[PDB]
């Protein structure tokens, strides 16, 4: 057992074995973007691969051709923290080696010159955070993983609803990674149509005219023929004896001196049986077969040399006779049947325009671009670039695995684009399903659905990025002088990095961190998405792909899914998940082999898992791990039913895998209704951050596993004893195993103290060791926010009671006693930033100096000299955060003002006052002031003293590092020395600057303090550098937009408590809004007086089947108890015995489970620092579907000393008398989230106005009024409201002159409107008049 | 136009682009007309530019 | 709210389920000759199923028949 452990064990129900612990959670994302970026001496997907595509680019068959050499990436231009304060893009320049050969004239290639130029710029490419994030703004964003139809060939179905017929239809799509769609079709007359992309349809044969196919060789190719022979006089015909099943005899069909069937009898198993044995080659016919037969080949006349039937002509009596005489042995025949082998390409070609090359080339080129004419070398050129290019067409390596798999080859991998095998292959294999023989696929199964993730999308936009600098660069190749032009002349930076550029900063994948929550973050970084680019729409599909798949068992979440307009359009991904080398899901399982359960796990893909016969999570393996039971509850292909002991291939892994990281937290979620759990992981996400971090009372033991691989908390490096602890750091001095040679030193960790999310709410980590503690590596060193010693705490639970409160819980409102809010546990601290802007406008400079006219000092209080407000000041609604003017001079003010100025002397100022105030409502603490000023404007008083104590800082934070590190690597120094030479009390005499000195006699020891002199002198010299870097970056200027002179950014602290509005839920879909916050004088107490803290109605608890939010609060319940168990004990100083004895009852509780225990743990200086962590409560933990059981919570309810019945009986806190019955009290987990009142409540009087319409509009953030649409409209339409309708869209809105009218009748005190005409209307007859429309009004 | 110019053989020259003060001494004029004139040499933005 | 999903997803199972079980009825009892074609209905599939109209050979059949034109 740990270190963080031994500070604090959740008591674990659960049988089930943990055979393969959670992995990092961040996989997906991490994982795809090292890919990308990254040197790759091969081909696999990367920088490296993408370049490798496009070139080696050459000038237009100039022989002057410029190839890749090789690619490097910048250090980043500001870190993670310097680039987010400033607002700059977390990116790296590209640096790529470029070699510019040329070919003499006329050349046997070589060249006269080549200059090899040294890596051009390209663009600087994002980079990804530590934590899976990126920075494009100074804003932490995420690329959200993408599915999408898998590359490679798909037959589809359309069945029923075409054509109401039934009938069905089949379709054949090819669908590679980039080019042009080539998409197959069937219809109701059995025709084969192509088109390319969504086109026009076309007749499907036009393509192998296009590769160079005549009619005979589409005959040849997709048709067997029938030869005919002229053997003495009139007619005989090869039988294949095969050939009549599925017809009927259409003649006296006799042969080998004996008639085996007459006209009229179905050629069935008995026919075919007798000629097949009997070796039936030639029979006898008549000259009225060939009617319908179609003559294969081209017959021309051997004398006159002039056609007599063209390939794919049908013959009839007469037409045989003018072959026959002409002297042809020959005729070959399409072999119809309409059960087999259908007449389908035979109707096809009877369809096509076409005949030879040019002319199908052509009827391609006129239907991709119809209204320019044709050409020879523009047909032939289009069709080659189609799907034969390598440049313009490439399936990937996935499109070729999964053609090649669809179409039953063995190659895994060929071709990149298609082939005029590939193709007619394609053709072959869909026509066998139409057949009967075969099935359709469907787009749901996750085997024909694969995951992009940010790794390859961005591959995608740099490779798109280089085809638009490919055409400029061939360009340039063109006409490029000789020795003059490198390559960087050609090649610029902004059509590189806009391409990359575009995509991380506007997508439907790139978008705001949801960070209000480490589980917020985690569950952001793994989803799914197939919306967007290359993906599905929301208008588009459709409910198959919206909903669960059977392949999502252990890949997508059934449950962890939006609640919105898309539906299943999302999903999360599934704990154990990972991705497949050829980019499909697969999950974990275990090899079953024989009868015996392995512990050696193998992926499967979605296709792979189909076949095997996986065996349940939930299930008994005892002794060497033999399945107990002769039959095992298994599912197979696609269903699950009861299944024999040997022959089980896998078995699930966990009782877990199926849902996802938000699924898994919820405990007794097996005994929640599926609908209300998705709210639960839907809202769990929502939970803003406490002021003090609770814990779970009931969890599930997933919490410390979000809690570490999201980035909020602060992971220990390496293991060690702790030097320091501040609030601000630690330092870890590092054991010996696991200290590197040289540096030697100390692991430092420089904690985030308070700021700003992306949703306003605060993150703040906490030390969570003390002074000289042991951690190991892999240890928790720090808490983020909504995490407590390691565990994911994403609210604070409490005593909550579950019965009716006079109908202060009507619906699903909350009833709140005042213990909560005077404990400020439910407290939540929120960081806004507003900022203020001096530009240039056309009448001149703002100013942000402090001089504000008409204006006390009771304002310029809170305001230095310069003009901004100080840190630290304690501000309200109203307060000014920065002064500032804007030029506005001469007024033409009025008589009666100027008469008012004379009265009382006031010096009408020539400027405005701009200056940014706090929004009225919000109040809180001014916590940091920045200032951004123009390169080449003087910083003003305030912005340089700012200037100069970061510089302070700065250097006290490095020096820190130095004296630390310094301290640390001489420490190390002095244990060398004692390895032969031990002068411990010389040693530390002199001045430990003078060590470096002394040697050793002939050993490695000697070159061992050679090694630390390196790396001290290093620490020395990087110091410098690190600290001049830092003093530079400060004073340099820093730079802003068009029209903007100086921006000051003010950063408040507000302490958001919480009042009745505010949305509050449990992990069980519960939701409420605290409804009245209630004194602890009225609250229910029990005969032990101690109040409860929430007020639930029982009501809410039938309905929406979710149970477990009461298991969870009887357990709750329990849990508590045990905590106020050991309380009584701690207070009563019992001692270890009597403790310990207690403790270790607890954990084990009934027998079978898997937790273990002690009394391993230093039975004093260890046991007694857990007890106290304890006695707020006993962290317990069921798992998912592994949960625990009424009996186990029974049990630790005795143990607890509490009822079994999990109710108690109460007392109302008013009347003081009985409640009859006995009512639920526990304890559930609860998350206040952050739909808090005080942001939603908006209220307008008269405010701002649109300036085209006459509307309220939002512009101060006095919001526009409400919108008033067409449904409230009939709504006053059904009561006789008019004159409160009129009212509604005339003078509260559009009337211009009207509403001034009736603020002025309103002060004066007479309620009346004086309407006349909407603008909005006014405009119409504008709008209408200005088109050719005379529209009038008329009369009177 | 110049402007435009001075930028291109400057924008990997000098790894990003050159400072607004940097192209200002490239071109002949005072230099602080720069600002001046890049301000009215914008296009106006289409009102109904959807956000 | 929400509720009332749940609510829909009942109501829908229950109407399927129903319609599937009525295609059974209930206490039959007849004959043994299949009317469509004859062949001998066999008690047991009288004492399964009370009111058998179809034999084995024909209870498949159009069902199969039924399968193919989807
Ligand atoms: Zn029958």
């Amino acid at each position: 057992y740990s270190y963080t452990e031994k500070k604090r064990i959740r008591k674990d129900f659960g049988k089930r074995p943990q055979v393969l612990d959670v992995p990092y959670l961040l996989s997906i994302q991490l994982d795809s973007f090292q890919k990308f970026i990254e040197q790759d001496p091969e081909g696999q997907y990367g920088l490296e691969a993408a370049f490798r595509s496009v070139f080696p680019i050459q000038s237009y068959s100039g022989n002057s051709e410029l190839q890749y050499v090789s690619y490097r990436l910048g250090e980043p231009v500001f870190d993670v923290q310097e680039c987010q304060i400033r607002g700059v893009t977390y990116s790296a320049p590209l640096r790529v080696k470029l070699r510019l050969v040329i070919y003499e004239r006329e050349a046997p290639e070589g060249t006269v010159k080549d200059i090899k130029e040294q890596e051009v710029y390209m663009g600087e490419i994002p980079l990804m955070t530590d934590n899976g994030t990126f920075v494009i703004n100074g804003t932490e964003r995420v690329i959200v993983s993408q599915l999408h139809r898998s590359p490679g060939v798909f037959f589809d179905s359309d069945k029923g609803k075409t054509h109401s017929s039934g009938k069905v239809l089949y379709n054949a799509r090819i669908i590679p990674y980039r080019g042009s769609w080539l998409d197959f079709e069937f219809d109701p007359k059995d025709n084969l149509f192509v088109r390319i992309d969504r086109r026009r349809k076309l007749p499907a044969t036009i393509i192998l005219r296009a590769l160079n196919y005549t009619t005979e060789q589409i005959l040849d190719l997709f048709f067997e023929k029938v030869i005919f022979e002229i053997r003495d006089n009139k007619l005989q015909m090869e039988l294949v004896p095969e050939r009549l099943r599925g017809e009927t005899a259409s003649f006296d069909i006799e042969a080998n001196g004996k008639v085996y069937v007459e006209k009229g009898r179905r050629i069935t198993a008995r026919h075919i049986r007798q000629l097949e044995k009997d070796d039936v080659k030639l029979i006898e016919v008549p000259v009225e077969y060939i009617a319908g037969k179609v003559v294969a080949k081209d017959y021309i006349d051997e004398s006159t040399g002039e056609l007599i039937c063209a390939a794919n002509m049908e013959l009839s009596l007469d037409l045989l006779a003018k072959l026959s005489q002409s002297g042809h042995k020959r005729i070959e025949t399409l072999f119809t049947n309409d059960l087999d082998h259908g007449p389908y390409i035979s109707e096809t070609l009877r369809v096509d325009p076409t005949n030879d090359r040019l002319s199908a080339l052509v009827e391609i080129y006129r239907m991709m671009r119809p209204g320019e004419p044709p050409t020879r070398e523009a047909a032939e050129s289009l069709f080659e670039n189609l799907f034969f290019s390598e440049d313009r067409y490439d399936l990937s390596a996935v499109g070729r695995m999964k053609f090649n798999r669809s179409l039953l080859r063995e190659e895994i991998e060929g071709s990149g684009i298609l082939s005029k095998d590939d193709i007619i292959d394609v053709m072959k294999k869909l026509i066998d399903i139409r057949n009967g023989k075969g099935e359709v696929d469907d787009i749901d199964h996750l085997g024909n659905r694969r995951i992009r993730s940010v790794g390859e999308m961005a591959e995608n936009q740099f490779r798109v990025g280089l085809v638009r600098v490919e055409r400029a660069v061939k360009e340039r190749l063109s006409l490029g002088d000789l020795d003059t032009l490198m390559p960087q002349d050609m090649i610029n930076a902004k059509p590189i990095s806009a391409a990359v550029k575009e995509f991380f900063g506007s997508s439907q994948l790139s978008q705001f961190m949801d960070q209000n929550n480490p589980l917020s973050e985690i569950t952001h970084k793994r989803r799914i998405s197939a919306l967007g680019p290359g993906g599905l729409t929301r208008e588009r599909a459709g409910f198959e792909v919206r909903d669960v798949h059977p392949t999502h068992y252990g890949r997508v979440c059934p449950i962890e899914t939006p609640e919105g307009p898309n539906i299943g359009l999302i999903n999360s991904l599934s704990v154990y998940a990972q991705t497949n080398e050829y980019g499909f899901l697969e999950t974990p399982y275990r090899k079953v082999t024989d009868g015996v359960v392995t512990d050696e796990i193998h992926y499967l893909s979605a296709i792979e898992e189909g076949n095997y016969v996986i065996a349940q999570a939930n299930s008994n393996l005892d002794e060497e791990g033999h399945f107990v039971e002769d039959l095992v509850t298994c599912r197979s292909k696609g269903e699950s039913s009861l299944f024999s002991r040997d022959q089980v291939d896998y078995m699930d892994v966990s009782t877990q895998q199926v849902v996802s990281v938000g699924a898994s937290l919820i405990p007794f979620l097996e005994h929640d209704d599926a609908n209300r759990a998705l709210m639960g992981a839907n809202m769990q996400r929502q939970a803003v951050p406490t002021l003090r971090a609770d814990k779970p009372l009931v969890g599930t033991g997933m919490e410390r596993a979000v809690a570490v691989d999201s980035g909020v908390t602060a992971v220990a490096k390496r293991g060690g004893v702790v030097q320091y602890v501040d609030a601000s750091r630690i330092v870890i001095k590092v054991n010996e195993d696991e200290m590197y040679p040289g540096e030697a030193g100390i692991d430092i960790y420089n904690l985030t103290k308070y700021t700003r999310s992306n949703q306003n709410t605060c993150i703040n980590q906490m030390p969570c060791v003390s002074l000289g503690e042991p951690v190991e590596r892999g240890d928790v060193l720090a808490d983020g926010p909504s995490t407590d010693l390691g565990e994911l705490a994403l609210g604070q639970n409490m005593r909550v009671a579950f019965m009716p409160w006079n109908g202060y819980n009507f619906e699903d409102s909350i009833l709140v006693s005042e213990r909560v809010v005077q404990e400020d546990r439910f407290t939540t601290i929120h960081i806004q930033e507003l900022a203020c802007v001096s530009r240039d406008t056309k009448l001149g400079p703002e100013e942000i100096t402090a001089d504000i006219p008409n204006v006390g000092e009771a304002a310029l209080s809170k305001l230095d000299e310069s003009g901004i407000v100080y840190i630290g000041a304690e501000v309200t609604g109203g307060d000014i955060l920065v002064g500032k003017v804007t030029p506005k001079g001469e007024t033409q003010l009025t008589p009666e003002e100027k008469l008012l100025r004379a009265i009382f002397g006031e010096k009408a100022s020539d400027v405005k006052d701009s200056s940014l105030r706090v929004p009225n409502g919000v109040s809180g603490t001014v916590i940091d002031v920045q200032v951004f000023t123009r390169d080449g404007v003087e910083k003003d008083k305030r912005a340089l003293e700012i200037e100069e104590m970061q510089l302070k800082q700065a250097k006290k934070d490095l020096s820190e590092e130095l004296q630390i590190l310094e301290a640390g690597l001489f420490s190390r120094i002095r244990a060398v020395l004692v390895a032969g030479g031990v002068e411990a009390e010389k040693l530390d005499k002199l001045p430990r600057d003078r060590w470096l000195e002394l040697g050793l006699t002939d050993e490695e020891k000697q070159n061992q303090l050679e090694q630390l002199a390196e790396q001290y002198d290093e620490l020395k010299h990087e110091f410098e550098k690190k600290l001049e870097a830092k003093r530079r970056k400060i004073t340099q200027g820093d730079d802003l937009a068009p029209g903007v002179l100086k921006i000051v950014k003010v950063y408040l602290a507000v302490k958001r408590r919480i009042q009745p509005g505010d949305k509050m839920a449990g992990r069980h879909g519960n939701k409420g809004v605290i409804s009245k916050i209630n004194p602890i004088e009225d609250m229910p107490y029990d005969e032990n007086g101690t109040p409860v803290d929430i007020v639930l109605n029982p009501l809410g608890v039938p309905s929406r089947m979710n149970i477990g939010q009461i298991l969870e609060t009887h357990l709750g319940m329990a849990a508590k108890g045990i905590g106020d168990k050991i309380n009584a004990m701690l207070k009563q100083q019992q001692e270890v015995a009597k403790l310990r004895e207690f403790i270790q009852r607890a954990y084990d509780l009934g027998a079978d489970v898997r937790q273990k225990v002690d009394l391993s743990t230093f039975s004093d200086e260890e046991v007694m620092r857990l007890a106290e962590n304890l006695r707020k409560g006993m962290p317990i933990a069921t798992p998912v579907f592994d949960g625990a059981k009424e009996a186990e919570i029974k049990e630790l309810l005795k143990l607890g000393d509490l009822p079994t019945s999990g109710q108690i009986r109460l007392y109302d806190g008013r009347t003081g008398e009985q409640f009859e019955r006995p009512v639920t009290v526990g304890y559930m987990y609860m998350l206040k989230l952050n739909h808090l009142v005080d942001d939603k409540m908006h209220a307008r009087s008269t405010g701002s106005y649109s300036l085209v319409t006459q509307q309220p509009l939002g512009g101060k953030a006095q919001f526009g009024g409400q919108r008033f649409g067409e449904m409230e409209v009939w709504a006053l339409e059904a009561y006789g409201a008019a004159y409160t309708l009129q009212e509604m869209l005339t003078v509260k809105s559009d009337d211009v002159n009207g509403r001034t009218k009736m603020y002025k009748n309103i002060v004066d005190g007479n309620h009346q409107m004086e309407p006349g005409m909407p603008e909005s209307f006014n405009v119409l007859l504008k709008e209408i008049r200005s088109l050719g429309i005379n529209i009038e009004l008329e009369d009177e | 136009n110049k402007l435009n110019r001075i930028s291109r053989q400057m924008l990997q020259e000098m790894g990003r682009e050159p400072t607004p003060e940097e192209l200002a001494e490239r071109m002949l004029m005072p230099e602080d007309k720069i600002r001046k004139v890049l301000k009215i040499a914008k296009e106006p933005i289409s009102m109904e530019t959807p956000i | 709210e929400a509720d009332e999903a749940y609510s829909v997803t009942e109501q829908l199972t229950m109407t399927g389920i129903n319609r599937i079980r009525q295609k059974i009825n209930a206490h039959g009892i007849p004959v043994y000759l299949c009317e469509a074609c004859g062949n001998p209905i066999p008690e047991a599939r009288r004492k399964i199923f009370p009111g058998v109209t179809l034999c084995v050979e024909c209870q498949a059949y159009q069902e199969r028949q039924r399968k193919h034109y989807a």
